[PDB]
């Protein structure tokens, strides 16, 4: 199971092309691949943060 | 008086803290990658601790003053509201200008 | 990517570029489209070169600029034999040192088409900043 | 867009913008609008590229120098080959260190047409200042 | 507007500035009103480049000195190729000189007809200035 | 006007001024007063922007070195086209590097006719001078 | 091995290595394996000894610029006698002082493909750091 | 810039047609215009409230 | 109504080109245009100064 996850409609800083905007992509709380790029993509949240049980 | 020895203190209490090692700005030339600037942040952040370290000619590390004076003036501050807050409180003869010893009847 | 084979026609003319691709028809007849990309993307390798340590490598925009350095760039590059004088030679001299004096921080990069670029992190760079007993505690 | 194709006629005459932007008829016959289009963009990203750490890259108004910046510096983009010695690039040398002059803060941008330009706000950044202790307690 | 086409026929002849004005007839028969505006305009622009930081970009007066540089610029912007030998490019050069002379603060922009120019306020910012304990009290 | 026509005339004799300041009759027949009005003009504004520094503008007397040197400077203005070996164009650089002698102080403004010049109040500015306890109190 | 045949003769024209290849049949038939092989050794030999103190040497990804830089080289070594104002011999300098400057940090390796090349740790040497006493106890 | 949305996906009072909704969160924290109005907008935000500025 | 005016003769600093000569202008205490130039034009008197009401 992962633990981790972000499903309140919440903002995160996901960069595009030049540029970091509000989006939701990764959301987790652990990682094993693209770290240095999830840090700059896994920016904690700007507004109100709840977590679930994906068990993906 | 409590405001000014509460600011004394504080002021004191941060500069005690920023003492001891300097600040020390490392530099370099164009070229260097990203990977490469993080490693020389990490290495400047940590020179101050550890006793030696090696950088390429074509950079340079410059060590800056960090915060040199004296606890005087904060200090004279403190003693100042101290003598105040004394005579106000218990007057000027006992508690601030202390009546010193000497028995008798 | 910073230009394409429609970027050297249009600023050196088709005939041109026909003249130095075409190596194996005498007279020339069509462009070789794998010696242009070559050319460009020798171009934007030396480009690359000089903007790595202050910008991010995959721009995901080409400043204007930058197209007409690519250009000049790529048509020096379809020049087997260049001499001194010639004065493409000169004008990729030029380009040069506009890339030159935009990697010693004298040239900024200018807007792609109404944005900024992006430059890379290495300015950003501080310790942390030790400031307990000035938290409003 | 600092200059226009009537700029460029005005100030070179309709003739020779025809003779250095006709490319594919000889004698040349009409003038090519999108090869003036490249140049003139050609040369504001030049300009931008000298001006963007002292201005607003998005000019709402464009200064009579930098029209006539811009005319030069486009006039002599239009040239597919230009020597060191050809009075053009002599101009457009002068133009660019107009350029490089006002980059390095010696000479000002002009007025547009009766205000004055929009500089950056590079100098105004400082700290914030700390000054409790000094405001009429 | 430093100079005016009277002025630019009294310097250098009417023959002259419908020789190099008129480029649509040949021999010339009249001068062109337009081109010998933008030249001016242009000469203007170029020493309001120079001047901005000195003084008031829309003086009220022209000052004779002034009038004389804008005229010669003016006529060496009226050559459609001008090589460096040139002895108008040398007049030029040494109005550019003369210019560059005043906004070094070395020489000073003279008396327009009877009154002084109207310097910037650059040197006059001072702080404020506490002076308590200091007004008779 | 520190140089009028008979000024002109005495120094250069009235064959070469009726030789440089007619320009529509060929041979020259008549001097053109407006001609030589506007180059003296010119040079007067030279100068002043040269003396601004040092001396008050209106000044009330002509001394006899700017009257040499503001004929010089105005017959050097009546050529429509001058040379780098010219030997009028040396002289008027040889005045010229006389009148920098004297805005940088190593030359003194002579004498008009028996009196001094009217040298500018910029060296006389002191603070004001606090000497209280100094009275004979 | 920065760069192979394939890329000698895209740069170069199949026609060129041939000439500069064979060297026993005249005239030239087909390019010699072994002497271009030893010449791109030889290339990547000089980078290599450029390349040894900032980057790993078994580079698992050649740069653009490395390719390019590889393929000028191979092609000066192709000749028996090379003269100090052969055209080529200027590319190969012009290439060695772009190899320099990579090597002085001022210019940094670029993109492979898509992902950074690999410094080496000769900058992130430090002692250790004794700072007990700080840990939280 | 925008000094403030308190959107979350909420407004304070849409009044319209005579009916007081919550919905279209056109939450806004300045005195451009309708101040007055603004008021009746505005000071009902019954859900929470999250500020995220548009830099308007 | 103008509160503002000098009716004295009284001299004040007005320059009209290139110095600065006796010459009473606007002669008012209140401003709302040519204010940097009226700084210049509306140096306080030399002379005595007498106000009155113009109400212009």
């Amino acid at each position: 199971e992962v633990e981790g996850v972000f499903v309140r409609a919440t903002v995160e800083r996901r960069c595009r092309a030049g540029f970091c905007f509000d989006k939701e992509g990764q959301g987790f709380a652990d990682g094993v691949l693209s770290d240095e790029q999830l840090e700059a993509l896994e920016s904690d949240p700007l507004l109100k943060v709840e977590r679930c049980t994906f068990s993906g | 008086p409590y405001l000014f020895r509460h600011y004394a203190t504080s002021d004191l209490a941060e500069m005690l803290e920023i003492y001891g090692l300097p600040i020390r700005l490392g530099k370099y030339p164009p070229g260097t990658a990203d990977e490469e600037k993080a490693t020389l942040l990490r290495a400047v952040t940590g020179l101050g601790h550890a006793a030696a370290g090696i950088i390429p000619e074509t950079m340079a590390i410059d060590f800056q003053q960090a915060a040199q004076g004296s606890s005087d003036p904060f200090l004279a501050m403190m003693r100042q509201s101290e003598d105040a807050i004394s005579k106000a409180v218990l007057g000027g003869t006992l508690t601030s200008t202390t009546s010193q010893s000497g028995g008798g009847a | 990517s910073y230009c394409t084979l429609a970027d050297l026609i249009e600023q050196y003319s088709e005939q041109k570029i026909r003249e130095v691709s075409d190596r194996v028809n005498k007279p020339a007849t069509t462009i070789d489209t794998v010696i242009v990309d070559r050319a460009i993307a020798d171009a934007d390798s030396e480009i690359d070169l000089h903007l790595h340590g202050r910008y991010q490598l995959p721009l995901a925009s080409v400043p204007t600029a930058l197209k007409r350095i690519a250009c000049g760039l790529a048509y020096a590059n379809l020049h087997i034999v260049l001499k001194e004088e010639n004065p493409v030679y000169k004008t990729a001299e030029h380009l040069r040192k506009l890339l030159s004096g935009i990697a010693n921080g004298k040239l900024s990069l200018a807007l792609d088409a109404d944005g900024k670029p992006a430059p890379v992190a290495n300015t950003v760079q501080i310790s942390e900043g030790r400031n307990d007993w000035g938290a409003d505690w």
